[PDB]
C-alpha cells in the first residue's frame, strides 16, 4: 500500500484547453465549461467543449423526440396522476403492434402505433449520431476506427429492433420500451427458442463480453503498473518505445508466454469488444428466422 | 443448413483474425534472440508482418516496424550460469549502470511535443499560469529518503500542459543543483514528502537534465528507471 | 527465447520465498517459488479430475463432470467419488490461482513495476471463491457449489437462476450488468481512440493525444485523460465482478424468495400504495 494511484495527490489548472482545430468549423463549439475538482481526483477536471454541428442537433433533438414520446405514453398509463407515474415507472411499457398488424404501419396510436413513432424518433437519433462520429473523426484527420467500432454496436440493436422484426414479417417481435418490460421481453425470447445457451453465438458473445472484462482489467491494471515510467503516454510509446512498454510486455511474456506491444494491444481490446455485439446480433438474427429451437438444432447439428 | 454453415464460417474467421492479431503484436521485440543477441534457432509458428510507418508531426522522426534493432547501448551484464535460462549478474553497479529495475531504453533525446508544437512537459514556475488548484501543495516540503533522513526540498512542480496534470516533483539538493522525481513515486504527507524508492544518499546519484526548462524522452527514461531501481537495490537500507 | 530488449531485464532478485533456488526462467517463462506451487497444485488437480473420468468411465470433454456432495452431507467431507474429489480439487484450484498471483507479485518485483495487475485478479479470484466456498458456506452445504463440467456448470447456472424466478430481478445483479456493459463500451472506445490516432487518414502525420482529448471532446464535451482511462477501465470491470460476487453473496442468505417479489417495497411505500390506476393499482 505506497503511493498507489487510483486517485492523485495534487491537482493542477492551466488556461483552458480549446483543442486541435485541424478543419473543424470552429465557430459550431461551446466554450469550456465548469471544472470539476471532483473529477480531477480521478480524470480530468475540464468539462466542455463540445461540438454543436447541424447533424448534432438533428440527433440531440430526434433522441429528445423519441425519449419524449416513451415518456408521453407513461404518463398516459399512470393516469396523469404524478405519484402514480413515479411509482409504477419501471411498470409502464411502450408495447409494438399486435401480430396482426404484421408490417405494417397503419396501427392505432393505442395499439402499437406510438411505438413505430418513437422507433423513427430511436432511428434517426442513432444513425444521424453514427455519422457524427464519422465526420468528428474526419475534420481531425483521423483514423475511422471509432465509427467501425459502433456500427457493431448498431448491429446488434438493429437486429432486435428491425432486421429480424422484418424477417419474422411482423412489429410483434421487437422489444418494447420498458425498464422491466424489456427485461421479461429479454428472458421470454429464450424461453421462446429452446433456450439461448444452446445457441453457439450466445456462448461466443458471452465469452467476448467476460473476455472483455479480462482484458480490460489487464489492460488498465497494466498500464497503471508502468505509469511509473510514463507508459499510459500510449501514442508516444508506440511511436517511441520506452522502458514502460518494455517492463509492460515482459511481465506478460515472463507470466504467460507471450506478450502484446502498445500499438497491438489496443488492436486485441477493439475486436475483443467488437465480437461481443457481432457474433450476439448473428445469434439472435437466426433465432426463428433460420432456428425455432436452439436445443433442437443443437441436438443435430442440422 | 445456414446456421450450422455461419457457425463453422465464424471459426474461421476467427483462427485468421488471431493470426492478425499475432503478427500486429511481433512488430517490436522481434526475431526472438539467444542470451548473446544472436537470432534464436526456434522462432515459432507466426511469420514477422510487413512493414509499416509512422511519420510523426513537427518533422520529429518516421518509424517502421518492424526491422532490425539494437539496444544502441552498452549492457554491463553478465552470465551466471552454464546454461539457458539463468539470471544475469550486473558487472558493475546496476544504478549507474542503467540494467535491472533500473533500465532505461535509448528514446529520442529531444522533448515530447504537444499538438501545437510546445513542448508537453514544463516547470510550474514558467508555464503561463499553471497553479495548484486542489490537495496538499508540495512547493517547499522536506524531502525524506527512504532512511528518514531529509535529501532536499521541493522547489517546483513539473506539469504535462495538454493532460493538465504533474508529472515531476523538482527538489533542491544540498548543494544547490536539482533533480527530478517522478510524482508516481512520492508520497506527499502534511510536512513532507516521503520517496521510498531511494534513500538520501542516492538523490546527488539521480540523471541531471540538460536544459533548466524541458526535459527529453531520453533524459525521462533514465530518470525514472534509476528512481524505480531504487526499490531492489536501495534495499540493503532498510535496514529499519 | 529472448525479446530482443530482454535480457537487461533478466537480474536475479525479487523472489518471496527461498532466495535464488528458484530464481529462473523456462523458455519465456519465469519459474519462481510459486511456478514451481502453482505446476504442484494444477498437475495435483489435473491428476485428480484425469481419475473422476476413469471412476465414471468416459474421456468426452463435453461430459466429464465433477459434482460436489450431496446437500444430506453438509458442510462435512464426503467419499471420493461422491464429491470429495470435488473438494480436493477445489483446493487445488485455490492453491493454484493463489500461486499464480504470488507469482506475478515476484515478476512486478523482478521488473519494478507496481503490484496493479495481481490485486487486480484477486477480484477474479474472490468471485470463484464466493461461488464454491463463501456461498456454500452460509448456505450450510458443499453441494450449493457448481459442477466442473463445460456442459453441466450451465445446467447449474440456470438452476440457481430460475429457483428466485427471473434472476434479472436481482438489484444487485442489474448493477453488475450494467458494468459488464459498460467496461466493453468503454474498452471499444479506448481501442478506437488510440488507433486512430496512430493510424490517421492517408498520408497524414500521427495525430497526438491532444487530437484524441479533442475528438472525445468534440463528440461528448469531456475527455477523462490518458491516465483517466486506463484507471476507468480497471474499475469498471472490477466493480462488474464485485457486484456478481455482491449479487450471488446475498441470493439464498440473506434473500431466498422470488426476486421480482423484492421490488414491492416500492409500490407499496404508504403514501402511494392505494392511488387507483397506472400498473400496479
Ligand atoms: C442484451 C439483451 C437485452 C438487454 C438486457 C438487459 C438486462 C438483463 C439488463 C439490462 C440493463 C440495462 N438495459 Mg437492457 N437489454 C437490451 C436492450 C437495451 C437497449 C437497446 C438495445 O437500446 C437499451 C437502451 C437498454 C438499456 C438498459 C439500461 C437501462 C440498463 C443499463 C445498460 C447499460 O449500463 O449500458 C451502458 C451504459 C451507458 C453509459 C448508457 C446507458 C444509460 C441508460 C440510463 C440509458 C438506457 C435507457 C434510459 C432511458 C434509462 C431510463 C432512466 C429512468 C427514467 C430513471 N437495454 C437487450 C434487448 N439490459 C440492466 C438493468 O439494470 O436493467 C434495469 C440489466 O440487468
Ligand atoms: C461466470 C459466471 C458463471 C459462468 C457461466 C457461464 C456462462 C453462461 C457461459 C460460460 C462459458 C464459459 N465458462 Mg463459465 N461460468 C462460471 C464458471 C467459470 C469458471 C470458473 C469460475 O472457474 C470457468 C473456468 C469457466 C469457463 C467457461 C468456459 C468454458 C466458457 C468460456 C469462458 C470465457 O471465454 O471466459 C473469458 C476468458 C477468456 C477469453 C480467457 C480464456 C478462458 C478459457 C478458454 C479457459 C477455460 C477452459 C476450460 C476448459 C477450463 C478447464 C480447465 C483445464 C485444466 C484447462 N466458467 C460461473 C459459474 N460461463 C460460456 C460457454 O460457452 O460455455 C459452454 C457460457 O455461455
Ligand atoms: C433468461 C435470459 C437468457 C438470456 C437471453 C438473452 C437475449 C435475448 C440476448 C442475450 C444477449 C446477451 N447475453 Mg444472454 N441470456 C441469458 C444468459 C446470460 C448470461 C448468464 C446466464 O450469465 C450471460 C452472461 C449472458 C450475456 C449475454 C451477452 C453476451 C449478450 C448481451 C450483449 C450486449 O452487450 O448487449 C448490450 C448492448 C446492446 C443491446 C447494443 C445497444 C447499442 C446502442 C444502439 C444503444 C443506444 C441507446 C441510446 C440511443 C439511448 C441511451 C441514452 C444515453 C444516456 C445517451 N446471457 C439467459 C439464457 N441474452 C444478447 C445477444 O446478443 O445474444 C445472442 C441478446 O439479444
Ligand atoms: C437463467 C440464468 C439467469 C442468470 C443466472 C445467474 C447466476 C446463477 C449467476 C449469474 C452471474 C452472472 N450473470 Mg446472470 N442470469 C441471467 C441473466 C444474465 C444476463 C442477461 C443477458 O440476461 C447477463 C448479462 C448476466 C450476467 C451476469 C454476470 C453479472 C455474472 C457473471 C460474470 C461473473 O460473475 O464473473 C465472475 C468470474 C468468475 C467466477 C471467473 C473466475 C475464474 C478464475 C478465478 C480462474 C480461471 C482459471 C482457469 C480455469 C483457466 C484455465 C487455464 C487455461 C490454460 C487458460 N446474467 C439469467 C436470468 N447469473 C453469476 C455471478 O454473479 O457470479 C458470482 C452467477 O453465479
Ligand atoms: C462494442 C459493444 C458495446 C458498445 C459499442 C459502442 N457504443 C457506443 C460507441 C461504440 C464504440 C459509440 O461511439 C457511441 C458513442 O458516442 O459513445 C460515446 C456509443 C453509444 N452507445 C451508447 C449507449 C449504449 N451502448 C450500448 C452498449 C454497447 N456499446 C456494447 C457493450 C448500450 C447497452 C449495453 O445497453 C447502451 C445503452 C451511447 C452512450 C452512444 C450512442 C449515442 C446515441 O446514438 O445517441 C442518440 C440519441 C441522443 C443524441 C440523445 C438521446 C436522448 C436522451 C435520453 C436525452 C438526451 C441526454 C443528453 C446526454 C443530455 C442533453 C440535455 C440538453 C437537452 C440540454
Ligand atoms: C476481475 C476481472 C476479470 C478477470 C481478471 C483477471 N483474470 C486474469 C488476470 C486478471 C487481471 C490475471 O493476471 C490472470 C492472467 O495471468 O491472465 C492472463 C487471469 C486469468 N484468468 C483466467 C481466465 C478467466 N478469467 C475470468 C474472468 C475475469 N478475470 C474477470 C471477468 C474468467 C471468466 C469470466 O469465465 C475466466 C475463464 C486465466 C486465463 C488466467 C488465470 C490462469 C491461471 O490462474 O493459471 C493458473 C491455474 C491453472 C493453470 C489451472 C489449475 C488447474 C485446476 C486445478 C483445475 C481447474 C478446475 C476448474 C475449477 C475447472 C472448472 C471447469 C469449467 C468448465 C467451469
Ligand atoms: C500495454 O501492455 C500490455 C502488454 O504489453 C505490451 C501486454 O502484452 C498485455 C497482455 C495482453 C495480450 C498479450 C492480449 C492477448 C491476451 C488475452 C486476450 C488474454 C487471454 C489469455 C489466454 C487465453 C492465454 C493464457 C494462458 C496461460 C495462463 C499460460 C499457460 C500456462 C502455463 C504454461 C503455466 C505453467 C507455469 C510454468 C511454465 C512453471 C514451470 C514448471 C517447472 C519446470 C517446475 C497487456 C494486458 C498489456 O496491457
Ligand atoms: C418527467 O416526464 C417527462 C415526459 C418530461 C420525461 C420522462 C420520460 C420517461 C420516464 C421515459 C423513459 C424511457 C424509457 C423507459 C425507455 C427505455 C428503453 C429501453 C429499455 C429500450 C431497449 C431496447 C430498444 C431496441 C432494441 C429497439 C430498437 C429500435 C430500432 C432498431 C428502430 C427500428 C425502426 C422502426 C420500427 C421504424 C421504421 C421506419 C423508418 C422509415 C426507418
Ligand atoms: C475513449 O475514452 C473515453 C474517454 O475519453 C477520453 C472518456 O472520457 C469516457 C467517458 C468518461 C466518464 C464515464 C466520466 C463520467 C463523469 C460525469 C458524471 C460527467 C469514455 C467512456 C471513454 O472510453
Ligand atoms: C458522456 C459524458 C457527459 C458529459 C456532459 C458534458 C456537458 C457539456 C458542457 C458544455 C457546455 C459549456 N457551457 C457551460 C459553457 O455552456
Ligand atoms: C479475441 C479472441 C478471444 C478468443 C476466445 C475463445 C473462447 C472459446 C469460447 C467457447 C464457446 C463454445 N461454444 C458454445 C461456442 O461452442
Ligand atoms: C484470446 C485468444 C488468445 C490466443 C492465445 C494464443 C496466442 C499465443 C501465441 C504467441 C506465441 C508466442 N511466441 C512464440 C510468438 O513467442
Ligand atoms: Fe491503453
Amino acid at each position: 500500500a505506497e503511493y498507489q494511484n487510483i486517485f492523485s495527490q495534487v491537482q493542477v489548472r492551466g488556461p483552458a484547453d480549446l483543442g486541435m482545430t485541424e478543419d473543424v468549423n470552429l465557430a459550431n463549439r461551446s466554450g469550456v465549461g465548469p471544472f470539476s475538482t471532483l473529477l480531477g481526483w480521478f480524470g480530468n477536471a475540464q468539462l466542455g467543449p463540445i461540438y454543436l454541428g447541424s447533424l448534432g442537433v438533428l440527433s440531440l433533438f430526434s433522441g429528445l423526440m423519441w425519449f419524449f414520446t416513451i415518456g408521453i405514453w407513461f404518463w398516459y398509463q399512470a393516469g396523469w396522476n404524478p405519484a402514480v407515474f413515479l411509482r409504477d415507472l419501471f411498470f409502464f411499457s411502450l408495447e409494438p403492434p399486435a401480430p396482426e398488424y404484421g408490417l405494417s404501419f397503419a396501427a392505432p396510436l393505442k395499439e402499437g402505433g406510438l411505438w413505430l413513432i418513437a422507433s423513427f424518433f430511436m432511428f434517426v437519433a442513432v444513425w444521424s449520431w453514427w455519422g457524427r462520429t464519422y465526420l468528428r473523426a474526419q475534420a481531425l484527420g483521423m483514423g475511422k476506427h471509432t465509427a467501425w467500432a459502433f456500427l457493431s454496436a448498431i448491429w446488434l440493436w438493429m437486429v432486435l429492433g428491425f432486421i429480424r422484426p422484418i424477417l419474422m414479417g411482423s412489429w410483434s417481435e421487437a422489444v418494447p420500451y420498458g425498464i422491466f418490460s424489456h427485461l421479461d421481453w429479454t428472458n421470454n425470447f429464450s424461453l421462446v427458442h429452446g433456450n439461448l445457451f444452446y445457441n453457439p453465438f450466445h456462448g461466443l458473445s458471452i465469452a467476448f463480453l467476460y473476455g472483455s472484462a479480462l482484458l480490460f482489467a489487464m489492460h488498465g491494471a497494466t498500464i497503471l503498473a508502468v505509469s511509473r515510467f510514463g507508459g499510459e503516454r500510449e501514442l508516444e510509446q508506440i511511436a517511441d518505445r520506452g522502458t514502460a512498454a518494455e517492463r509492460a510486455a515482459l511481465f506478460w511474456r515472463w507470466t504467460m508466454g507471450f506478450n502484446a506491444t502498445m500499438e497491438g494491444i489496443h488492436r486485441w481490446a477493439i475486436w475483443m469488444a467488437v465480437l461481443v455485439t457481432l457474433t450476439g446480433g448473428i445469434g439472435i438474427l437466426l433465432s426463428g428466422t433460420v432456428v425455432d429451437n436452439w436445443y433442437v438444432w443443437g441436438q443435430n447439428h442440422g | 443448413d445456414l446456421a450450422s454453415l455461419a457457425i463453422y464460417s465464424f471459426w474461421i474467421f476467427l483462427a485468421g483474425l488471431i493470426y492478425y492479431l499475432q503478427t500486429e503484436n511481433m512488430r517490436e521485440g522481434y526475431p526472438l534472440e539467444n542470451e548473446d543477441g544472436t537470432p534464436a534457432a526456434n522462432q515459432g509458428p507466426f511469420p514477422l508482418p510487413k512493414p509499416k510507418t509512422f511519420i510523426l508531426p513537427h518533422g520529429r522522426g518516421t518509424l517502421t516496424v518492424p526491422g532490425p534493432e539494437s539496444e544502441d547501448r552498452p549492457i554491463a551484464l553478465a552470465r551466471t550460469a552454464v546454461s539457458e535460462g539463468f539470471p544475469h549478474a550486473p558487472t558493475g553497479d546496476p544504478m549507474k549502470d542503467g540494467v535491472g529495475p533500473a533500465s532505461w531504453v535509448a528514446r529520442r533525446d529531444l522533448p515530447e511535443l504537444d499538438g501545437h508544437g510546445h513542448n508537453k512537459i514544463k516547470p510550474m514556475k514558467a508555464a503561463a499560469g499553471f497553479h495548484v488548484s486542489a490537495g496538499k501543495n508540495p512547493i517547499g516540503l522536506p524531502v525524506r529518503g527512504c532512511d528518514l533522513e531529509i535529501a532536499g526540498k521541493v522547489v517546483d512542480i513539473w506539469v504535462d500542459i495538454p493532460e493538465q496534470m504533474a508529472r515531476f516533483l523538482e527538489v533542491e539538493l544540498k548543494d544547490g543543483s536539482t533533480r527530478l522525481l517522478p510524482m508516481q513515486m512520492v508520497k506527499v504527507q502534511s510536512n513532507r514528502v516521503h520517496v521510498n524508492a531511494l534513500s538520501s544518499d542516492l538523490f546527488a546519484g539521480i540523471p541531471t537534465i540538460k536544459s533548466p526548462t524541458e526535459v527529453t524522452l531520453l533524459e525521462e527514461d533514465k530518470i525514472c528507471g534509476y528512481v524505480a531501481g531504487g526499490l531492489m537495490y536501495a534495499a540493503p537500507k532498510r535496514k529499519s | 527465447a529472448l525479446l530482443s530488449f530482454e535480457r537487461k531485464y533478466r537480474v536475479p532478485g525479487g523472489t518471496l520465498v527461498g532466495g535464488n533456488l528458484f530464481d529462473f526462467w523456462v523458455g519465456p517463462f519465469y519459474v519462481g517459488f510459486f511456478g514451481v506451487a502453482t505446476f504442484f497444485f494444477a498437475a495435483l488437480g489435473i491428476i485428480l479430475i484425469a481419475w473422476s473420468a476413469v471412476l465414471q468411465g468416459t474421456w468426452n470433454p463435453q461430459l466429464i463432470s465433477v459434482y460436489p456432495p450431496a446437500l444430506e452431507y453438509g458442510l462435512g467431507g464426503a467419499p471420493l467419488a461422491k464429491g470429495g474429489l470435488w473438494q480436493i480439487i477445489t483446493i487445488c484450484a485455490t492453491g493454484a490461482f493463489v500461486s499464480w498471483a504470488l507469482r506475478e507479485v515476484e515478476i512486478c518485483r523482478k521488473l519494478g513495476i507496481g503490484y496493479h495487475i495481481p490485486f487486480a485478479f484477486a477480484f477474479a479470484i474472490l468471485a470463484y471463491l464466493t461461488l464454491v466456498l463463501f456461498r456454500p458456506v452460509m448456505m450450510g452445504a458443499w453441494g450449493y457449489a457448481f459442477p466442473y463440467g463445460i456442459w453441466t456448470h450451465l445446467d447449474w447456472v440456470s438452476n440457481t437462476g430460475y429457483t428466485y424466478g427471473n434472476f434479472h430481478y436481482n438489484p444487485a445483479h442489474m448493477i453488475a450488468i450494467s458494468f459488464f456493459f459498460t467496461n466493453a463500451l468503454a474498452l471499444a472506445l479506448h481501442g478506437a481512440l488510440v488507433l486512430s490516432a496512430a493510424n490517421p487518414e492517408k498520408g497524414k502525420e500521427m495525430r497526438t493525444p491532444d487530437h484524441e482529448d479533442t475528438f472525445f471532446r468534440d463528440l461528448v464535451g469531456y475527455s477523462i485523460g490518458t491516465l483517466g482511462i486506463h484507471r476507468l477501465g480497471l474499475l469498471l470491470s472490477l466493480s462488474a465482478v464485485f457486484f456478481s460476487a455482491l449479487c450471488m453473496i446475498i441470493t439464498g442468505t440473506i434473500w431466498f424468495d422470488q426476486w421480482v417479489d423484492w421490488w414491492q417495497w416500492w409500490v407499496k411505500l404508504p403514501w402511494w400504495a392505494n392511488i387507483p390506476g397506472g400498473i400496479n393499482g
